């Protein structure tokens, strides 16, 4: 669209790759460091899709 | 009598659901030489059950 | 303290030895972003500068 097509989400980061013909439908805000970071952001931080 | 149709509380948006027939029951069952015997073996590999 | 915007302060594309392992993840991160190159990696890309 003109505006956008701002509806498929693309995903840019896991903990470890994934085997072949799996499918996940859960989003967590990330977690990459010492302290606990499930919050809303923080040090790596961020939304998944 | 089996009650609790629902034995999840809640569900969301489900991606497939399946019926077929059942397996080969036998009602009721005789005291001694107990008609009978599951063996199920379960597996996985790259998605196939 | 180095320059504004328009005569933004370069280190030069020139011939010394870094480390992108602990460098990159330092401890009070607020803003970081990358374009091209996704930000979770940035270790397993380098040349000479
Ligand atoms: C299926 O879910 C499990 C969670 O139970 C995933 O296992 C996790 O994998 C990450 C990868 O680094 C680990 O950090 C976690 O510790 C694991 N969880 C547990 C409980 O050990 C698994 O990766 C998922 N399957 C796929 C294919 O992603
Ligand atoms: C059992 O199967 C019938 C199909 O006639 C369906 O309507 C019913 O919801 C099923 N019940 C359970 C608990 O799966």
């Amino acid at each position: 669209k003109v505006s956008g097509n701002y509806n498929y989400l693309y995903r840019l980061f896991r903990k470890s790759n994934l085997k072949p013909f799996e499918r996940d439908i859960s989003t967590e805000i990330y977690q990459a460091g010492n302290k606990p970071c499930n919050g809303v952001a923080g040090f790596n931080c961020y939304f998944p899709l | 009598m089996e009650s609790e149709f629902r034995v999840y509380s809640s569900a969301n948006n489900c991606t497939f659901e399946y019926v077929s027939q059942p397996f080969l029951m036998d009602l009721e069952g005789k005291q001694g030489n107990f008609k009978n015997l599951r063996e199920f073996v379960f597996k996985n590999i790259d998605g196939y059950f | 303290r180095f320059a504004s915007v328009y005569a933004w302060n370069r280190k030069r594309i020139s011939n010394c030895v870094a480390d992108y392992s602990v460098l990159y993840n330092l401890a009070p991160f607020f803003t970081f972003k990358c374009y091209g190159v996704s930000p979770t990696k940035l270790n397993d890309l380098c040349f000479t500068n």
